């Protein structure tokens, strides 16, 4: 896991593309006309991980292996959802505990641009300070209707829960980590996909897109749902399931 | 178009400070001074302001027809 098959280069708003195939285990969230509203991470061939207050559903469809969606030339697999696992203890009003497990209805096949990243142990300790990566295909810029086509990338810190407070006040839950507020932002249409920090040279997912400014802006710090607080939940769904 | 909150959570305090836990798409109410939204499409968005008032609870009362 963790280890793309083509290497990323790293120097969204205010981010930059992608190399493509760098993010292998990022994948889109379609609707049945094919529109990107959420991001995920594969976890292995069988299971993505996504963000609670997405709202997926089994009628929407898990796409891996694309950099540019505006392309019809990439070898991309569409896999249907045969289970959505949507943490019971999300709170639609709070936000908290932000994360769903679906179960894809056929394996997804691994290559040079789809593969899983790692997940850590929830005793993993992920200083604040830490540059991390987040990617995802939401918009470039707050005033736009229009979501780019190729993925986005940015580098950006992690925060303490409690610098976070700071920004967000009692809206900040221990199942939540904080990252950015340092020239860049995810934005809308990156809900799902992965904050990723490099753990032993392995990409390991520390975060999932959730929520922050409304108007994505780049002095305040995107809000994640916090793996390590949830991924014995991941762990168990998958054992059971 | 103009201000209106359904919840309101009004909280200990004189003069009062009140929170409104209203979920709204796309954007949050006109005069809210400090919006949050989820990173989804459409984004879901919730004001965190902290007013010492409501506004008017959006829906109507639909009890003044009725005698």
């Amino acid at each position: 896991c963790g280890v793309p098959a083509i290497q990323p280069v790293l120097s969204i708003v205010n981010g930059e593309e992608a190399v493509p195939g760098s993010w292998p285990w990022q994948v889109s969230l379609q609707d049945k006309t094919g529109f990107h509203f959420c991001g995920g991470s594969l976890i292995n061939e069988n299971w993505v991980v996504t963000a609670a207050h997405c709202g997926v559903t089994t009628s929407d469809v898990v796409v891996a292996g694309e950099f540019d969606q505006g392309s019809s030339s990439e070898k991309i697999q569409k896999l249907k959802i045969a289970k959505v696992f949507k943490n019971s203890k999300y709170n639609s009003l709070t936000i908290n505990n932000d994360i769903t497990l679906l179960k894809l209805s056929t394996a997804a096949s691994f290559s040079q641009t789809v593969s899983a990243v790692c997940l850590p142990s929830a005793s993993d300790d992920f200083a604040a300070g830490t540059t991390c990566v987040t990617t995802g295909w939401g918009l470039t810029r707050y005033t736009n209707a229009n979501t780019p086509d190729r993925l986005q990338q940015a580098s950006l810190p992690l925060l303490s829960n409690t610098n976070c407070k700071k920004y967000w006040g009692t809206k900040i839950k221990d199942a939540m980590i904080c990252a950015g507020a340092s020239g860049v932002s995810s934005c809308m249409g990156d809900s799902g996909g992965p904050l990723v920090c490099k753990k032993n040279g392995a990409w390991t997912l520390v975060g999932i897109v959730s929520w922050g400014s409304s108007t994505c802006s780049t002095s305040t710090p995107g809000v994640y749902a916090r793996v390590t607080a949830l991924v014995n939940w991941v762990q168990q769904t998958l054992a059971a399931n | 178009s103009k201000p209106c909150c359904d919840q309101c959570a009004c909280t200990k305090s004189n003069p009062p400070q009140c929170r409104c836990s209203d979920l709204r798409l796309n954007s949050c109410h006109s005069a809210c001074k400090s919006c949050i939204c989820t990173f989804s499409i459409p984004p879901q968005c919730f004001c965190v302001d902290i007013t010492d008032f409501c506004y008017e609870p959006c829906k109507p009362s639909e009890d003044d027809k009725e005698n």
